[PDB]
RNA sequence: UUCCCGGGCCUUGUACAAGCUGUACCGGAAGGUGCGGCUGG
RNA sequence: GUGGGAGAGGGUGGUGGAAUUCCCGGAGUAGCGGUGAAAUGCGCAGAUACCGGGAGGAACGCCGAUGGCGAAGGCAGCCACCUGGUCCACCCGUGACGCUGAGGCGCGAAAGCGUGGGGAGCAAACCGGAUUACCCGGGUAGUCCACGCCCUAAACGAUGCGCGCUAGGUCUCUGGGUCUCCUGGGGGCCGAAGCUAACGCGUUAAGCGCGCCGCCUGGGGAGUACGGCCGCAAGGC
């Protein structure tokens, strides 16, 4: 339908889940999917093969909205990762670069009880 | 190596002399400790000054990409 | 009986005890209970408590929760013919059947009972709730909550307890259990109280929902004028500020009083005051 | 076994067909150490494949034990007090060992009523691709690749 | 050799005839939680 | 006195970016979130993930250290102003002007209180979900600012302050010189003599001495009782 050939996409990288998004150049959103959209539920998730799943499905409709090669923009830091990277290198689509977006405060907000104790 | 014996004299004070400042922040905009840059403490701390105000006056990144995996 | 308690668990294949003798006499006795006196005791536990009860007890009525320990209830309370155990959760039971049945034929009925502290609160208020016709109440009950379940007026220990079981009963503390009596030793002391009922409530009735309302609304900021209290927690009271102003005049109560400082007279001048007044 | 690899026994290859797969099915047929019964049952279900089949009967006895060596495994695995099938690759002396348990067992619960008849039966239908032995193995390959989820768990 | 049981070794807290603490609460206190501090782990 | 040096020492103004939340606009659809595993919860009134704009509060990532400063408490974005302490060199000036210190006076983390603001995240009490606490989702005080109270601690190096003497070795922060080295002031480890019940301390003494202050006299009852002083109260002495 958008026929643009060329965009990029957003790899969310959770403790308990992966989302992929992919995405125009002008970061506007095509098409998604995530761990839950394969069928997984609970902490099958949060599995490295549920990323794989994500990114694969994510990528194949993508292509079917016709793109032909993505810019890889990840962010978090969760066990899905270098999976879904490897995943989405091999799909098809011709990716150019790889990049890391990591958002992380500079000593902001006070994080949950949990994550807190760090010195 | 070290970041210093990667370099000629220069001024550690100078606030907008990028070319050389640049040479002191890894792939990150983040400044590299001394077991990087090889500057003896007071050095250090001019430099991670110097390296904030540059920063304020816009010259330099405060945070970037890191382009691979 | 700490020689007999091992030769039980282990005879079983088999959790704090009151393994000593004199101390659980003591107990009943302050509890006052005898050919004239049922008993509804609630944690029976091995029966440890029970053997020494119904050695002078009219009537017994054991509820066990867990059917784990009923094996052994039976076998350890053989030679006792008073025992009757009701396999129900108390909280779930409806406990005016039981008085009406199995004490019909036997006078009073005085709560014995020793069971863990987190069951233990919500046991006591609920048989406060309903207004059973029973004579009194006797349990050990982390004595730090003993005391704020008689808590005179002030020192950190009149909180919100007090004041229902004033509204409802009496208290006072009976007795202190030495720590380390208990096999393994619970890092805490604990205490007997006692609780005697009483005809109709200690004050007005008027509104027993807008009574407890207001008492929660005054603990909420424990460390708080008694103004600012009643200004942040009663339903908006905001707007309605003035007339609290006012009605604390007549009532002979003082803005900046930190309503932890406050009898159950008082409160309940207060509950009337506002209710009528409030809306 | 904490310290050893526990060396594998070598069979005593047959003395008909001279080949140790033979020894090994024979062995996984005796019962009660009566090894000249399974002998016979064996050779009389071999003279039955032959007699029904064009093509020697061990042919069919090896290409259908190849037919039934399963690849994935599903194995029980405790963590964070709970219990994973992780998927494993199953090395060939397990393959061998499934293949000939799965097929006997399979053959003890055809409802003919001869030894021999049963034996040839399961063995020709495994040597066609169906029966009680290959399902199992389907249905073992399926348990894995369906919990892939699991796998990170190298174990 | 991850888990079940038992034995031995190295390192570690209680008894042999991870805690603690100031303060503030606690109507699921055999004690818990919030904000700080200490190692006397 | 003159010349120079380092520093999250303190107060007052002012601005820089990252991040969380929320609001608006766009694009897109079925889950998101959370756990040991799940549930409560949010979402078809369009949630999550994405892009752009705006609002507000709080804290300052990398450097950052076994580092530095202060009497302790304690003190980290950056700029400016005002201001305290301290080190070194020259050996210029006064000529014992010193040390300690019962009372007094001032400062004093956090948690609390009063009078007004503020409120993004987190979070006692409380409300729900699983499984006795724990853990999960919400949530008032509080956390922030101004002024005025409170005056406590594992407020600790569990070591009062000052001065002199008694082997060294090594690491480090910061001055000076005649710069391989030498000479000051801080912070750490290992160790002579010595001390200690032992552990351990050891030029930063818990060694050897002198001066002044504080405190101890078996445990529990008990930091309780009464009295007095202070506090709005909790409570403190």
């Amino acid at each position: 339908k958008r026929q643009v050939a060329s965009g990029r996409a957003y790899i969310h990288a959770s403790y308990n889940n992966t989302i992929v998004t992919i995405t125009d150049p002008d970061g506007n959103p095509i098409t998604w999917s995530s761990g839950g959209v394969i069928g997984y539920k609970g902490s099958r998730k949060g599995t490295p093969y549920a990323a794989q799943l994500a990114a694969l499905d994510a990528a194949k409709k993508a292509m079917a909205y016709g793109m032909q090669s993505v810019d890889v923009i990840v962010r978090g830091t969760g066990a899905g990762r270098e999976q879904a990277i490897r995943a989405l290198q091999a799909s098809g689509l011709q990716v150019k670069s790889i990049v890391d977006d990591t958002p992380v405060p500079h000593n902001g907000c006070r994080p949950k009880k949990k994550f807190r104790k760090a010195s | 190596a070290k970041v210093k014996a990667t370099l000629g004299e220069f001024d550690l004070r100078d606030y907008r002399n990028v070319e050389v400042l640049k040479r002191f922040l890894s792939e990150t905009g983040k400044i590299l400790p001394r077991r990087r840059t090889g500057l003896s403490a007071k050095e250090q701390r001019i430099l991670a000054k110097t390296i904030k105000r540059a920063r304020i006056l816009g010259l330099l990144p405060f945070t970037e990409k890191l382009v691979r995996k | 009986t700490p020689i007999r308690t091992k030769e039980i668990l282990k005879k079983y294949g088999f959790q704090n005890f009151l393994i000593d003798t004199n101390i659980l006499n003591r107990i009943v006795d302050h509890a006052e209970v005898t050919e004239k006196t049922g008993v509804i005791e609630i944690g029976p536990g091995i029966g440890a408590l029970t053997e020494q009860l119904a050695k002078r007890a009219k009537k017994v009525v054991a509820f066990e929760i867990d059917q784990r320990l009923l094996p052994i209830l039976k076998d350890t309370l053989s030679p006792y013919e008073n025992v009757t155990v009701i396999h129900q959760d108390v909280l779930k039971a409806d406990v005016k059947s039981v008085i009406e049945e199995q004490f019909q034929d036997c006078d009073e009925i005085m709560v014995v009972a020793n069971l863990p502290y987190y069951v233990t609160t919500p046991i006591i208020m609920k048989l406060l709730e309903e207004h059973l016709p029973l004579k009194g109440i006797v349990v050990m009950l982390q004595k730090e909550v003993a005391e704020r379940m008689a808590a005179d007026p002030s020192s950190k220990e009149y909180g919100s307890l007090s004041i229902a079981v004033q509204f409802y009963t009496e208290a006072k503390t009976v007795m202190i259990v030495p720590k380390t009596v208990f096999v393994p030793q619970p890092n805490v002391d604990s205490a007997v109280i006692r609780l005697i009922l009483r005809d109709g409530p200690a004050v007005d009735v008027e509104n027993e929902s807008f009574f407890f309302q207001l008492i929660k609304a005054s603990f909420a900021q424990r460390r708080k004028t008694l103004l600012n209290n009643l200004v942040n927690n009663l339903p908006e009271g905001k707007a309605q500020k003035s007339t609290i102003e006012q009605v604390l005049e007549e009532t002979n109560i003082d803005g900046k009083r930190r309503g932890e400082s406050l009898s159950i007279e008082e409160f309940a001048a207060l509950s009337n005051g506002l209710y009528k007044a409030l809306f | 076994a904490r310290r050893r690899r526990a060396e594998v026994r070598q069979l005593q290859p047959d003395l008909v067909y001279g080949d140790v797969l033979v020894t090994a099915f024979i062995n996984k047929i005796m019962r009660d150490g009566k090894k000249n019964l399974a002998a016979r049952i064996f050779y009389d279900a071999c003279k039955i494949i032959q007699e029904k089949t064009g093509q020697e009967p061990l042919k069919v006895f090896k290409q259908a034990v190849e037919n039934v060596k399963p690849r994935m495994e599903v194995r029980s695995r405790r963590v964070g007090g709970a219990n994973y099938q992780v998927p494993m690759e199953v090395s060939p002396r397990r393959q061998q060992s499934l293949a000939l348990r799965w097929l006997v067992q399979a053959a003890n619960q055809r409802p003919e009523r001869r030894a021999a008849v049963r034996i040839a039966h399961e063995l020709m239908d495994a040597a066609e691709g169906k029966g009680g032995a290959v399902k199992k193995k389907e249905d073992v390959e399926r348990m894995a690749e369906a919990n892939r989820a699991y796998a990170h768990y190298r174990w």
